[PDB]
DNA sequence: TCATATTATTACGCCAGACAGGG
DNA sequence: CCCTGTCTGGCGTCCTCTCACCTATGA
RNA sequence: UUGAUUUGGUGAGAGG
């Protein structure tokens, strides 16, 4: 559940880059392909990137690193499936 | 009384104003300056561009929701192309520069 | 997709080219069918087909050839919104100048063909003729012609010679108009002059002379060729409810124009004589100006009835044009809109939303979660589903809502904290359920309200709503420090009355376990809610670092306080609960939670707050009586007293022995001693009535009168409402403002009889007239703040500067009224603060001031320190982050992003409500003297006189802060001396202000120099004592040939030699003024402290006065440059005063209104910031004398004093802010090596950065001079024009805008807002970051 | 029905900004 | 020629709800 | 491809 995202905001320190990098993942999660690092609870997408946050797993530097993995392994996909 | 979606005006793309006519809130210019002076930068994009004015917008957006993708496509509001013509049917050429 | 936004005029080739066909024909539709009309107005060819893919009268009626134009149709074949965006041209007949640039004021073809207004007009409304390069003739190019003037030239020059009229006329004389030529002449014009008056209005015409050779802008532009049309689709043509149409106002207006044109082809045509086509192309020329700006030509013209009719112009301008009706406030989709109710069960993040109003806004997510499930395939079904309401989607609406937040919005939002974001909770219901303490901070009442709620649609604006806007996240006030979610009223009136205690009740002093027992003896009826009872509590102190440590002891308290003490979080002590808890003691309870344990247990603490007191004062029930207000015994014999004095001085009005305006003073003296006496007895009665015993003889305490803990309590009342319910309602006055003579002696629980009521219904009906005129003023002014601050984006983090002002504790005379911890606190020092003692570093110099810093400066007893403000910042365009100082809602500093300028305009404007719009010196405490800016000298008798006028006079104590301030003036006799320790009461000062003292610094004899009797004095002889005194005259009464005789007395020695002053050459003669009286006379020795002559002599549209930087009718005058100074001139309009420094050069002057009583002498020197009069002082003439730091001191005292006597807290960030957005224009004093002008005004930032860029080159930069806008003339002062026309007056500012061909470089909050992106401060700042990088 | 085209009331209160007048 | 009355323009609060009323002419 | 007119503008009154 969620009342206020505090702690969320203590390990992101900026209060206005935790509404991009939580709006990043939640739209890695709703569209999005991706499973939630975090039981969910039935909360929304909003929540569960925000309960993600404020456990210290995501946060740019970590979204970053999985896109550049995702990009490396869409690289070694077309490299392995053409050649 | 509410309003998710029906009918708006003619000259400009604003939903229409009252009750007898089903319509919305206007959403002021006092209130405009709140969610500036939070960082209401997204609120305050899709609550003039998306939510009230911008045709392209908003058909993307009704049909973006009823997909399950909350993601606005916003462009300019039609309003404002409106204030474009009226001020160019004067002597005055105000256009819109490089991209 | 686009950067600026550039205007710029509109060329005929330009307007071509926009165009899509000649609008022709005038002829609007058929309007008895449906068709419009080909070709008129609303054409086919011309613009496109009504229908969609169609040829509106007959062909292609599938998707196949989407184009062509048969020859039966004469249509295109596109959209129905292509018309919308195509527009015609009318081919005018004959040429019509803009009415924008004849008529702008300045405008924009007056101050450019250098020809009058008058003038100009004459020759254009075909009532004048103008010369056009005649020849070889004896007349100039500008000078114009008249019938008679053209008649006789006609005869006479009748071969090479050229004078038209009209706009072709003005059109040529633009046209053949060298722009470069005049440029240099200009340019040599006002270097080979001095004229002041022609400096800047030569200034003023190659400034735009200049600017149109830069842009693209042709000066045979101005006149309009190629008249444009509005699109169709903008000038709608619908019907109403009936059979005809009800037509726009632009049809009339282009219908018109049309139907002119047409006629002055004909006419030029058939060759018509010279008159006819002049009052043809007149009357062309006014339905063009009438078209484009009606109303600003004489009596605008009307349709019906006798309303004019609006134009393209009042489509742009005022409250309803396209800017502040359709661009910054919009009408918005998933909206609604009910009465507020309370629903006191809510927790504070989440409020109640109808299941009605949940499933008209949230349609689109039902719509997709009926999609997802498959309970339906097509999204017809589902709005079948959802219009037949089935049993299913009610789970499916408590699915979407769950967690996704709303903006609930109160009507009149005036600050950031009147749109909040909640989590809706379902109601059976018609009514939004609003949760109790977060009204407080709407200013909601439950009064018949009305809230507006707003669906935050996209995922990166529930995130918004939950991270920046959630209702738990607004719990301090952005002005100031003081918490907004402070419990209102019940449940204070709860908790009043639950920890309170009294002498006897059950469970008297009985001891307790714990307190779980405390309220189950409570509970089971063993003991009382207040019973004084040792319990043994257990209080946990985190003395540690982070550590909570638990101390349990045994506390003297109450059943209610260890009640009270089961919901108080664990870090808290138990003296936050151990006193009475009115409504002061329960804001700093959750304060210091707030300020201890975070926000996540001062959220779940301040619920149960509100729980525990709506509990309890349900449980006590306080209700209120007829009984409860009671009456004083004494209050007859107060009033049988107060008619006796009444009586005696009507008696001796009746036998004259005083005056009337004296009787009226000693009446309403003795009433408002009367009314104190009444106030005093019936606050006994109330607030010590109850008198109960416990074991023995009887014993008080404070009361349990109902009406009596309303008041104690804070809850609602004061004073001065419990006393005109029990006491006499005072002494109303009439709305002649001044008070009436009898009072209204009869209180509410007494009945008013007629004339008493009638005297309070004028008391009450100003004070209704007052609000109701009061808040359209504090709306525009806090519009005018708004648009002033506008741009200020937190940009930085540290500006990397030394300089900041210097913050003292606020000192107006009485006790020390703002201490130094209110104005220094949450601030960044500039340089570090040296502790008292002796040159410590107590603080380093860029540490933020929270309490910690604060409470170790205020046990050091730190004087005053210098912080780093707003007005000192050196960052171009924006705030650096270490000069805002704290958040002020959050306890850090300001975040990279955070729109303060905002929020500070709405800080300062918010208040404009509650605000109003329509001897000697005695000391109070005990301590030690100090003075300051002090020139003196011991008289003969030993009182320390002042040969100063600006003296300070402050009472430091014994620990090193300042205490007390006062100003002592020219000549004073002080009883004390310098650095000596007075007693509490003692008087220190003494003066005489109706007798100015012309005191001395040596002794000797006394001569009378230039004093005659006869010219210059007079002899008046005294009538009742026979001291006689030679009475000196001014210059106004004396004639012409003594007229410049100065009288003065000049001290010499027992021979007669001039007497020197002490330090000097130069004898010390003092220049007697006008209106003196010579009190020592001739040969009479003197000393110091000795006088040589007798000369006898705000609430809101202050704020407003202060901010729009007015000047006062009377201001205090100045000098701009320091030393000696003497007289001039007798009376040519006004008095010289001329200045000449000692070392710098002399010839500065000013010609003084003689109207005022000065200040100086003639053997005075003065200084910049030195005054010469007194009274009000402008802020300009602060800016330019003493220093920036010195104006934004004053305009933060002068404004906090307005918003001190009304008592808001305010903190001074949001003033110095919207001061460095009143500054920012600069002027050039020397032009340096740059490019720009001499006297030029430029913006302070481009000013800097541009020799700032050249001195870190080799060459030096150039030396500006600030200037203080107003706010109103600094927002349309600004470098984006679309920021200066969403503002007032939008035709001047376009004016401007288009000949000077500006460009819109956007950059700011409402250039974003009109053209529909993000804003660059919040969310999007990031956003702006990575578009500023990309480029 | 389908072109023809504009006249006999006053009663705000500052507050800047530009303009002819005169010592 | 620098003060100066005098005249002309340009402001004057946001949000909402109910009702009625809408150019004359014319061979 | 499955449907339609107030906003426009005035005046008066009301709510917070
Ligand atoms: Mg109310
Ligand atoms: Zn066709
Ligand atoms: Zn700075």
């Amino acid at each position: 559940a969620r009342v206020t995202v505090q702690d969320a905001v203590e390990k992101i320190g900026n209060r206005f880059d935790l509404v991009l990098v939580a709006a990043r993942r939640a739209r890695q999660m709703q569209v999005g392909g991706k499973d939630p690092l975090v039981p969910e609870e039935n909360d929304k997408t909003t929540v569960i990137a925000l309960r993600e946050i404020e456990e210290g797993l995501i946060n740019n530097q970590i979204l970053d690193v999985r896109e550049r993995q995702e990009q490396q392994e869409q690289e070694a996909a077309e490299l392995q499936a053409v050649t | 009384h509410a309003r998710s979606t029906g009918s708006y005006s003619l000259v400009t793309q604003q939903p229409l104003g009252g009750k007898a006519q089903f319509g919305g809130q206007r959403f002021g210019e006092m209130e405009v300056w709140a969610l500036e002076a939070y960082g209401a930068a997204y609120t305050l994009q899709e609550m003039l561009t998306v939510k009230s004015d911008d045709v392209n917008g908003r058909t993307k957006m009704y049909k973006n929701i009823v997909d399950g993708n909350h993601q606005m496509e916003p462009g300019m509001p039609e309003s404002f192309n409106v204030l474009l013509k009226e001020i160019r049917s004067l002597g005055i050429n105000i256009e819109l520069e490089d991209e | 997709e686009f950067d600026a936004i550039k205007i710029a005029l509109a060329s005929p080739d330009m307007i071509r080219s926009w165009s899509f066909g000649e609008v022709k024909k005038p002829e609007t539709i058929n309007y008895r069918t449906f068709k419009p009309e080909r070709d008129g107005l609303f054409c086919a060819r011309i613009f496109g087909p009504v229908k969609d893919y169609e040829c509106l009268c007959g062909k292609y009626k599938r998707l196949k050839h989407r184009g062509v134009i048969c020859e039966k149709c004469g249509v295109e074949v596109t959209q129905t919104k292509v018309r919308r965006e195509r527009m015609g041209h009318i081919e005018l007949a004959s040429p019509t100048a803009h009415i924008w640039f004849l008529k702008s004021l300045p405008s924009r073809i007056g101050l450019l063909l250098d020809m009058p207004l008058r003038d100009i007009e004459r020759v254009l409304y075909f009532e004048s003729y103008v010369v056009i390069e005649g020849g070889m003739t004896n007349l100039e190019r500008q000078q114009i012609l008249t019938e008679e003037q053209y008649l006789d030239a006609l005869e006479e020059f009748g071969d090479e010679f050229d004078a038209k009229m009209g706009a072709e006329a003005i059109q040529a004389l633009l046209k053949s108009m060298d722009l470069e030529q005049e440029c240099e002449q200009l340019r040599e014009e006002l270097n080979e002059t001095n004229s002041e008056t022609k400096r800047k209005k030569l200034t003023k015409r190659i400034k735009l002379l200049e600017a149109f050779v830069q842009s693209g802008n042709k000066p045979e532009w101005m006149i309009l060729t190629v008249l444009p049309v509005l699109p169709p689709d903008l000038r709608p043509l619908v019907p109403l409810d009936g059979g005809r149409f009800a037509t726009s106002d632009l049809n009339d207006l282009y219908r018109r124009v049309i139907n002119r044109n047409n006629r002055l082809k004909r006419l030029l045509d058939l060759a018509a004589p010279d008159i006819i086509v002049r009052n043809e192309k007149r009357m062309l020329q006014e339905a063009v100006d009438a078209l484009l700006d009606n109303g600003r030509r004489g009596r605008a013209i009307t349709g019906s009835n006798k309303r004019p009719l609006k134009s393209l112009a009042d489509m742009i301008k005022g409250k309803q044009g396209r800017f502040r009706q359709n661009l910054l406030g919009k009408r918005v989709d998933y909206s609604g809109r009910s009465v507020i109710t309370v629903g006191p069960y809510l927790r504070l993040h989440q409020c109640g939303l109808p299941k009605k109003m949940a499933l008209e806004l949230f349609k689109p997510f039902i719509y997709g979660k009926l999609e997802l499930r498959g309970l339906a395939t097509t999204i017809k079904a589902a709005k079948k589903m959802v219009e037949r309401e089935e049993a299913v989607v009610w789970d499916i609406l408590d699915e979407v809502i769950r967690e996704h937040p709303v903006l609930l919005n109160r009507a009149p939002t005036l600050h950031r904290l009147g749109i909040q974001a909640f989590e809706p909770v379902l109601i059976e219901g018609k009514a939004i359920q609003l949760h109790p303490l977060v009204c407080a901070a709407y200013n909601a009442d439950f009064d018949g309200d009305q809230m507006a709620v707003h669906v935050p649609l996209t995922l990166e604006a529930q995130l918004e709503a939950r991270a920046l806007m959630m209702s738990t996240n607004n719990i301090l006030s952005p002005a100031n420090g003081e918490p907004i979610i402070v419990p209102s009223q019940d449940v204070v009136l709860g908790l009043y009355y639950m920890t309170r205690d009294c002498v006897n009740a059950k469970g008297e002093g009985m001891v307790l376990t714990g307190p779980k027992e405390a309220e189950r003896l409570y509970r089971s009826g063993l003991a009382s809610l207040h019973a004084r009872v040792k319990v043994r509590i257990t209080e946990y102190e985190k003395d540690a670092n982070g550590e909570l440590v638990a101390k349990t002891s045994l506390k003297d308290t109450t059943v209610g306080r260890a009640i009270l003490w089961m919901i108080v979080p664990k870090g808290l002590p138990y003296s936050i609960v151990n006193q009475a808890l009115g409504k002061k003691a329960i804001s700093k309870m959750l304060n210091t939670c707030y300020r201890i344990l975070g926000l996540k247990p001062t959220v779940i603490f301040a619920d149960q707050i509100m729980y525990t007191g709506f509990a309890y004062a349900a449980r006590s029930g306080a209700s209120v009586g007829i009984d409860d207000m009671v009456i004083p015994e004494k209050k007859h014999e107060i009033i049988s007293e107060a008619e006796a004095e009444v009586a005696e001085i009507q008696e001796q009005f009746q036998s004259g022995l005083v005056t009337a305006g004296e009787r009226y003073n000693k009446v309403i003296d003795i009433w408002a001693a009367a009314n104190d006496r009444v106030s005093k007895a019936m606050m006994d009665n109330l607030q010590t009535e109850t008198v109960i015993n416990r074991d023995g003889q009887e014993e008080k305490q404070v009361s349990f009168n109902s009406i009596y803990m309303m008041a104690d309590s804070g809850a609602r009342g004061s004073a001065a409402q419990i006393r005109q319910l029990a006491g006499m309602r005072g002494l109303m006055a009439k709305p002649d403002g001044s008070i009436i003579e009898t009072p209204i002696t009869a209180n509410f629980r007494e009945g008013l009889n007629v004339l008493q009521y009638f005297i309070s219904t004028h008391g009450a009906r100003k004070g209704l007239a007052d609000t109701a005129l009061k808040t359209a003023n504090s709306g525009y002014l806090t519009r005018r703040l708004v648009d002033v601050a506008q741009d200020l984006v937190v940009t930085e983090d540290d500006c990397g500067t030394h300089e900041g002002i210097m913050m003292t504790p606020v000192i107006e005379g009485g006790d020390v009224k703002e201490p130094l911890r209110d104005r220094v606190l949450g601030r960044v020092t500039a340089e570090d603060v040296l502790k008292p003692g002796t040159a410590d570093i107590l603080v380093p110099r860029n540490t933020l001031l929270h309490e910690q810093w604060c409470d170790l400066l205020e046990e050091n007893s730190v004087d005053a320190v210098k912080v780093r403000s707003v007005v000192s910042c050196d960052t171009d365009f924006g705030v650096c982050a270490h000069c805002y100082g704290r958040d002020l809602a959050r306890g850090h500093i300001i975040n990279k992003g955070e729109a303060i300028g905002v929020i500070a305009a709405q800080s300062i404007g918010e208040p404009g409500t509650q605000l109003t719009m329509r001897s000697s010196i005695q000391v109070k405490n005990k301590g030690s003297i100090k003075l300051s800016n002090v020139k003196s000298v011991v008289n003969s008798s030993g009182k320390l006189v002042i040969t100063s006028r600006n003296t300070e006079l402050k009472l430091i104590d014994e620990f090193g802060r300042t205490k007390e301030s006062y100003k002592v003036p020219y000549g004073a006799v002080l009883a004390k001396g310098d650095g000596e320790q007075v007693a509490g009461g003692e008087t220190v000062a003494n003066w005489d202000p109706h007798t100015m003292p012309v005191i001395t610094e040596v002794s000797g004899f006394v001569r009378f120099t230039d004093m005659i009797d006869g010219q210059t004095i007079t002899r008046q002889t005294d009538e009742l004592t026979g001291l006689s005194s030679l009475v000196v005259l001014d210059s106004a009464e004396r004639t012409a040939g003594g007229k410049d005789l100065r009288p003065a007395l000049k001290i010499v020695d027992a021979q007669g030699n001039d007497v020197l002053i002490p330090g000097t050459d130069m004898p010390a003669q003092y220049f007697l003024p006008g209106k003196a009286i010579v009190q020592l006379e001739d040969g009479v020795q003197i000393s110091s402290g000795d006088t040589l002559a007798r000369i006898p002599q705000g609430g809101l549209p202050r704020v407003a006065d202060l901010f729009e930087a007015r000047r006062p009718k009377e201001p205090a005058i100045l000098a701009e440059i320091s030393g000696i100074v003497s007289f001039g001139k007798e009376t040519k309009g006004k008095r010289r005063l001329v200045i000449t420094p000692v070392d710098g050069s002399d010839p500065y002057e000013e010609m003084i209104p003689k109207w005022r009583q000065l200040n100086v002498f003639e053997g005075e020197r003065v200084e910049r910031g030195d005054v010469i009069s007194d009274g009000p002082e402008a802020p300009h003439d602060i800016l330019r004398l003493r220093g920036v730091h010195a104006v934004t001191r004053y305009i933060v005292n002068e404004v906090q004093d307005v918003y001190r006597l009304q008592g808001v807290k305010i903190n001074d960030k949001h003033i110095e802010v919207i001061v460095r957005q009143m500054l920012r224009k600069a002027t050039i004093v020397n032009a340096g090596s740059s490019d720009f002008l001499e006297g030029e005004q430029v913006e302070y930032s481009r000013v800097k950065i541009a020799n700032r860029e050249l001195e870190a080159n080799g060459k030096v930069g150039a030396t500006y001079s600030r200037d203080l806008l107003g706010i109103t003339k600094a927002s349309l002062a600004t470098e984006s024009f679309i920021s200066a026309a969403s503002f007032q007056e939008t035709t001047r500012v376009l004016t401007e805008a288009a000949v000077a061909g500006k460009r819109d470089e956007l950059r700011g909050l409402k250039e974003n807002v009109i053209v529909g992106r993000l804003i660059p401060a919040g969310t999007g700042y990031a956003y702006h970051q990575d578009r500023m990088r990309r480029r």
